[PDB]
Protein backbone atom coordinates (compact mmCIF):
# COMPACT_ATOMS: atom_id res chain seq x y z
CA UNK A 1 0.00 0.00 0.00
CA UNK A 2 2.82 2.41 0.71
CA UNK A 3 4.38 1.69 -2.67
CA UNK A 4 1.05 2.16 -4.41
CA UNK A 5 0.08 5.36 -2.68
CA UNK A 6 3.44 6.94 -3.54
CA UNK A 7 3.41 6.15 -7.33
CA UNK A 8 -5.06 15.28 -18.40
CA UNK A 9 -6.07 11.85 -19.84
CA UNK A 10 -9.23 13.26 -21.42
CA UNK A 11 -7.33 16.06 -23.14
CA UNK A 12 -4.95 13.45 -24.53
CA UNK A 13 -7.57 10.80 -25.37
CA UNK A 14 -9.62 13.16 -27.44
CA UNK A 15 -6.86 13.11 -30.08
CA UNK A 16 -7.05 9.35 -30.74
CA UNK A 17 -4.73 8.49 -27.83
CA UNK A 18 -6.19 5.68 -25.81
CA UNK A 19 -4.69 3.64 -23.01
CA UNK A 20 -5.19 -0.08 -22.87
CA UNK A 21 -5.57 -1.79 -19.48
CA UNK A 22 -2.96 -4.38 -18.37
CA UNK A 23 -4.00 -7.98 -18.72
CA UNK A 24 -3.09 -8.59 -15.10
CA UNK A 25 -4.83 -6.24 -12.72
CA UNK A 26 -3.17 -4.92 -9.57
CA UNK A 27 -5.20 -7.46 -7.61
CA UNK B 1 -18.79 40.24 -39.58
CA UNK B 2 -20.57 37.02 -40.61
CA UNK B 3 -22.11 35.75 -43.78
CA UNK B 4 -25.90 35.35 -44.20
CA UNK B 5 -26.20 32.03 -42.43
CA UNK B 6 -29.36 30.93 -40.74
CA UNK B 7 -29.11 29.80 -37.18
CA UNK B 8 -30.63 26.59 -35.91
CA UNK B 9 -31.89 25.56 -32.52
CA UNK B 10 -29.22 24.65 -30.02
CA UNK B 11 -29.06 20.93 -29.33
CA UNK B 12 -27.53 19.51 -26.19
CA UNK B 13 -26.52 16.04 -25.01
CA UNK B 14 -26.33 14.68 -28.55
CA UNK B 15 -23.55 14.14 -31.13
CA UNK B 16 -23.73 17.04 -33.57
CA UNK B 17 -21.82 18.91 -36.23
CA UNK B 18 -21.53 22.40 -34.85
CA UNK B 19 -20.65 25.89 -36.06
CA UNK B 20 -20.39 28.59 -33.39
CA UNK B 21 -19.72 31.98 -34.92
CA UNK B 22 -17.17 30.37 -37.26
CA UNK B 23 -15.90 27.70 -34.82
CA UNK B 24 -16.48 24.28 -36.31
CA UNK B 25 -16.18 20.68 -35.21
CA UNK B 26 -18.01 17.52 -34.19
CA UNK B 27 -18.94 16.71 -30.63
CA UNK B 28 -21.42 16.66 -27.80
CA UNK B 29 -22.57 19.94 -26.32
CA UNK B 30 -23.35 20.01 -22.62
CA UNK B 31 -24.03 22.71 -20.07
CA UNK B 32 -20.76 23.90 -18.58
CA UNK B 33 -19.75 24.68 -15.02
CA UNK B 34 -16.77 26.76 -16.15
CA UNK B 35 -16.59 30.34 -14.98
CA UNK B 36 -15.87 32.26 -18.13
CA UNK B 37 -14.98 35.85 -17.58
CA UNK B 38 -17.35 38.31 -19.37
CA UNK B 39 -14.83 38.84 -22.17
CA UNK B 40 -13.92 35.21 -22.84
CA UNK B 41 -15.54 33.63 -25.89
CA UNK B 42 -14.27 30.08 -25.80
CA UNK B 43 -12.03 27.90 -23.72
CA UNK B 44 -9.16 25.51 -24.26
CA UNK B 45 -7.92 22.31 -22.66
CA UNK B 46 -4.44 21.36 -21.41
CA UNK B 47 -3.79 20.23 -24.99
CA UNK B 48 -4.68 23.79 -26.03
CA UNK B 49 -7.64 22.57 -28.08
CA UNK B 50 -11.13 24.04 -27.86
CA UNK C 1 21.09 -16.60 17.93
CA UNK C 2 17.59 -17.36 16.64
CA UNK C 3 15.93 -14.81 18.88
CA UNK C 4 18.42 -12.07 17.96
CA UNK C 5 18.15 -12.84 14.27
CA UNK C 6 14.38 -12.70 14.36
CA UNK C 7 14.58 -9.35 16.18
CA UNK C 8 17.11 -7.88 13.75
CA UNK C 9 14.95 -9.01 10.87
CA UNK C 10 11.74 -7.65 12.33
CA UNK C 11 13.45 -4.37 13.09
CA UNK C 12 14.85 -4.10 9.57
CA UNK C 13 11.39 -4.62 8.13
CA UNK C 14 10.05 -1.84 10.34
CA UNK C 15 12.81 0.41 9.00
CA UNK C 16 11.62 -0.24 5.45
CA UNK C 17 8.09 0.64 6.44
CA UNK C 18 9.21 3.97 7.89
CA UNK C 19 11.65 4.75 5.08
CA UNK C 20 8.92 4.29 2.50
CA UNK C 21 6.39 6.27 4.52
CA UNK C 22 8.88 9.15 4.87
CA UNK C 23 10.96 9.45 1.68
CA UNK C 24 8.97 10.45 -1.40
CA UNK C 25 11.93 9.96 -3.75
CA UNK C 26 12.45 6.31 -2.77
CA UNK C 27 10.49 5.09 -5.82
CA UNK C 28 12.06 7.52 -8.27
CA UNK C 29 12.91 4.65 -10.63
CA UNK C 30 9.23 3.91 -11.21
CA UNK C 31 8.11 7.50 -11.17
CA UNK C 32 10.69 8.36 -13.80
CA UNK C 33 9.18 5.82 -16.18
CA UNK C 34 5.77 7.34 -15.65
CA UNK C 35 7.15 10.83 -16.17
CA UNK C 36 8.96 9.95 -19.38
CA UNK C 37 5.85 8.50 -20.92
CA UNK C 38 3.69 11.37 -19.76
CA UNK C 39 6.08 13.81 -21.38
CA UNK C 40 6.12 11.81 -24.58
CA UNK C 41 2.34 12.00 -24.84
CA UNK C 42 2.13 15.64 -23.91
CA UNK C 43 4.72 16.42 -26.54
CA UNK C 44 2.80 14.41 -29.13
CA UNK C 45 -0.47 16.14 -28.33
CA UNK C 46 1.03 19.64 -28.31
CA UNK C 47 2.43 19.05 -31.81
CA UNK C 48 -1.15 19.20 -33.08
CA UNK C 49 -1.04 22.94 -32.35
C1 LIG D 1 25.46 -8.48 18.48
O1 LIG D 1 24.89 -7.20 18.11
C2 LIG D 1 23.51 -7.04 18.59
C3 LIG D 1 22.95 -5.73 18.03
O2 LIG D 1 22.90 -5.76 16.60
C4 LIG D 1 23.49 -7.11 20.15
O3 LIG D 1 22.11 -6.98 20.60
C5 LIG D 1 21.87 -5.76 21.46
O4 LIG D 1 22.49 -5.87 22.76
C6 LIG D 1 22.31 -4.63 23.54
C7 LIG D 1 23.08 -4.77 24.85
O5 LIG D 1 24.46 -4.47 24.67
C8 LIG D 1 20.79 -4.36 23.76
O6 LIG D 1 20.58 -3.17 24.53
C9 LIG D 1 20.10 -4.21 22.38
O7 LIG D 1 18.69 -4.00 22.56
C10 LIG D 1 20.33 -5.53 21.59
N1 LIG D 1 19.73 -5.42 20.24
C11 LIG D 1 19.00 -6.41 19.73
C12 LIG D 1 18.42 -6.29 18.36
O8 LIG D 1 18.77 -7.43 20.40
C13 LIG D 1 24.06 -8.47 20.60
O9 LIG D 1 24.11 -8.54 22.03
C14 LIG D 1 25.51 -8.63 20.05
N2 LIG D 1 26.00 -9.99 20.37
C15 LIG D 1 27.25 -10.23 20.77
C16 LIG D 1 27.68 -11.63 21.05
O10 LIG D 1 28.05 -9.29 20.92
Amino acid sequence: DLLFNKVLICAQKFNGLTVLPPLLTDE
Amino acid sequence: VCGPKKSTNLVKNKCVNFNFNGLTGTGVLTESNKKFLPFQQFGRDIADTT
Amino acid sequence: NQKLIANQFNSAIGKIQDSLSSTASALGKLQDVVNQNAQALNTLVKQLS
